[PDB]
């Protein structure tokens, strides 16, 4: 019985939009396309493997 | 919060240098993981952990 | 006898095309290409020499 099975929710959000000043905090990160009109559709996560 | 991502730019640049990583960017983010158990990430071998 | 050998199955893709948001994880490897159509045709791959 000492094996016990805690359990954590986690969450993440999923496609939020940015505020409008839109800013970088570290460079070498080219995307090809416009990144005023840029808009998250996803939510890439980890697995356990 | 869990790890996300909202594209694989961000996930990579997490995985390459972890400490001084972009949480956010123009049009995307990344949330770190600060979950009780400390799960150790891998992509290929840059270790995260 | 106890001189076994394994059998370690490998495999790698060839010629994948990439999505249209194109990026990159890294600067200073510049090329004179057109970025995005870029479009792998080859493999490098190394070799146990």
């Amino acid at each position: 019985p000492l094996n016990r099975r805690m359990q954590y929710s986690y969450y993440f959000p999923v496609g939020l939009f940015m505020p409008n000043p839109k800013y970088t905090t570290s460079a070498a990160i080219k995307m090809l396309d416009n990144p005023t009109q840029q808009l998250p559709v996803e939510a890439w996560i980890v697995n356990k493997n | 919060p869990a790890l996300s991502a909202s594209s694989r730019a961000l996930i990579d640049e997490f995985m390459s240098v972890k400490q001084t990583h972009a949480p956010i960017h123009y049009g995307h983010y990344i949330i770190e993981e600060v979950a009780p158990v400390r799960r150790i990430l891998k992509f290929g071998n840059k270790v995260v952990f």
